[PDB]
């Protein structure tokens, strides 16, 4: 995110002094009471702090930082610059950068679950929890790489996709 | 070379959507030396993102340089001195011109809907009236809306000092009897520094 | 030197027993030579009946040297062009300033009492409204009386440019609630050209 500096470097508006990036729990809540009520649904409460922000240094252009594979559709942020009566929050423009990815919601879906099945000791044999890993790592590594292929990634997932059994 | 300092709508300081401006109008600018060099101040602060507007089609006699300045609305509500100063070659020395929001405490504008009057009910068209008292300072802006849709036919009064040191103004939205009489809503919209977001409403309809 | 005609007030045009003035200000008169001799025209008609006001009070700086005159209702009413011409040594040529009535089809008052909002009746004091439209010219009086007796505590709109051509304004007087549910009289008493006897009443009380 920018601060109005950016824009304009001789400004006299006042930098966000702390933001938070923020996350839709729509594991718990409805994603329909957002839509229909957006109002009610805008505390902490309901979403999910993936990063914050706490201005402990001079001023700046921008703060960036990088976020742990996120997929989450609906975002919320919050802007504070704490200067009194009329001080009103300047960003000229809010960066997501991230990589076009069908289906990221599922295939991300496929590693979090495949974790938690790891942690089941007493669940299955070492022989398949080990082949779990392996395909899980084999994605995970299709994911967190510096080319971004796709394909790699559709297919790992679909490798990863029927590996899930459950019981 | 006399200088014109304006300060911005009322409407554009309470909406952030909208731009204010300042306008720094000169007239009777010098015929021989036509250079004029504005510097933009506020609060000492110069500012250097003035807009020299284009030297409209006046007919002959006196060029009249106007010099705009987009402000931040903070910064007016706040009530930060603007200051134009004019430079002119001809001039001996620059002429500042000051302006500022009226200094006093906000007082929020108590907003009254008042139906037609129970004579003006035989004519084809009514009268729908809106009350604004007790506000200040004179910064204000009303409109009308009949069923969400803006209103293009009314007229607003300019704010009159009241007696206790408030000011208070009317509006008039001239509308056909026929959408009275089958009960449309009509809004009037008041926006004040000391008010909720700027905004408030109140609503008017037959009973 | 700067001159400033200035026309009667409404109210002195629209009753014969009052006494119009038209008065011919005359500011950043000469320091120098002060001596002002105003010539007064009447359609041509020099008038030699003025009356140059005393030196008010002033804040030393520049002389204002006002000249008044005493004018007939009719020859406002009818609307002939007076003329001030003043004099000064310092001047090089007499500078003169010419006013009359506002020239065009008279329209008479449509004047409508509007009582206070359903809303304002929670408050201690109640705003009675008095809506005058659709006349013209602006030159017009309004006056509010509470059972004959004429009332202190009110307010009038300036008139303002309507739609069709014509003008209108608002007045609010500020009563007390319990002068209002007792059942009082309130009338509101407009004066325009365009009446009989320059003069019209609407009263208005609870229902």
């Amino acid at each position: 995110f920018f601060n109005d500096s950016a824009r304009n470097p001789e400004t006299t508006n006042k930098p966000i002094q702390e933001a938070s990036l923020q996350i839709f729990n729509i594991k718990d809540y409805n994603l329909d009471n957002l839509l229909e009520n957006p109002n009610k649904f805008d505390d902490e409460k309901y979403w999910i702090t993936v990063d914050t922000y706490s201005a402990q240094g001079e001023r700046a252009t921008a703060f960036s930082n990088t976020l742990n594979n996120i997929t989450s559709k609906y975002w919320r942020v919050v802007f504070d610059t704490k200067g009194d009566r009329y001080s009103s929050p300047v960003v000229p423009e809010l960066q997501i950068l991230g990589y076009p990815l069908p289906n990221a919601d599922t295939i991300m879906k496929t590693v979090t679950t495949a974790k938690e099945l790891s942690q089941q000791k007493d669940k299955f044999s070492q022989k398949m929890l080990d082949e779990l890993k392996i395909k899980e790592m084999a994605l995970e590594t299709s994911l967190n790489s510096k080319i971004f292929d796709v394909t790699a990634i559709n297919a790992n997932a679909g490798v990863l996709k029927d590996c899930i059994e459950k019981r | 070379p006399s200088v014109f300092l304006f300060p911005p709508k009322p409407k554009d300081t309470l909406m952030i959507s909208r731009t204010p401006e300042v306008t720094c109008v000169v007239v009777d600018v010098s015929h021989e030396d036509p250079e004029v060099k504005f510097n933009w101040y506020v609060d000492g602060v110069e500012v250097h993102n003035a807009k020299t507007k284009p030297r409209e089609e006046q007919y002959n006699s006196t060029y009249r340089v106007v010099s705009v300045l987009t402000v931040l609305h903070q910064d007016w509500l706040n009530g930060k001195e603007y200051k134009c100063k004019v430079s002119n070659k001809a001039l001996p020395a620059p002429i500042e011109k000051t302006i500022s929001k009226a200094k006093g405490q906000p007082r929020e504008p108590q907003v009254y809907t008042l139906p037609p009057s129970r004579e003006e009910m035989t004519k084809n068209q009514v009268s729908l009236t809106c009350l604004v008292k007790g506000f200040y300072p004179s910064d204000i802006a009303v409109e009308w809306r009949s069923n969400g849709q803006p209103e293009n036919n009314y007229k607003t009064t300019p704010p009159v000092l009241d007696s206790d040191g408030s000011f208070f103004l009317y509006s008039k939205l001239t509308v056909d009897k026929s959408r009275w009489q089958q009960g449309n809503v009509f809004s009037c919209s008041v926006m004040h520094e000391a008010l909720h977001n700027h905004y408030t409403q109140k609503s008017l309809s037959l009973s």
